Parts: C-alpha cells; structure tokens; sequence
C-alpha cells in the first residue's frame, strides 16, 4: 500500500496518484 | 516535495496537494 | 480540534487525526 | 459531502468519522 511505497521507500508523484479518486 | 520519504501526516499532506478537487484515500493499514 | 469549520489541509489533518490506521477518504467535490 | 458539513458549517466528530475507512 501507500506507507510502503512512500514512508518506508521513497515516494514518487506517479505512485501518490494512485491513491487519489 | 513528493520525492522522498512521506510518513503520517507529511504523506496525507502530499496527497491533498497532489489529489486537488479529486480528493484521495489514504489507507495506511 | 473537530468542533470548529475545517478547510483544505486543515480538514484534511483532522480525518488524519481522528481516523487512524483506519484511513480516510477526502472527497471535497 | 464533507465541505459542506465541516468546512462551511461546523464540524464533528461524528461527521468526521463517517468519513474513516
Ligand atoms: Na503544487
Ligand atoms: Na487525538
């Protein structure tokens, strides 16, 4: 999910939009 | 400010910046 | 912290708070 | 939706928490 792939790696802006609706 | 490491509330920051009028979900478990 | 108006980050900061590891979603429009 | 009822009118807890996953 989202804390592994921002908080415990390095995020990227390609990965946050992933998350947004 | 996305290139980095983002825990807690300094990711949920990145995501409103990011997400806008979209909003977003943030699940951390 | 939750019984005021709540925008933007401010807002979003406080379903952090409050949700916990449950997570969130923000949905503005 | 959640503007409306915590950032133009006053939020709650309640409210709040219709919004956690
Ligand atoms: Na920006
Ligand atoms: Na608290």
């Amino acid at each position: 999910g989202i804390v592994e792939q921002c908080c415990t790696s390095i995020c990227s802006l390609y990965q946050l939009e992933n998350y947004c609706n | 400010f996305v290139n980095q490491h983002l825990c807690g509330s300094h990711l949920v920051e990145a995501l409103y910046l990011v997400c806008g009028e979209r909003g977003f979900f943030y699940t951390p478990k």
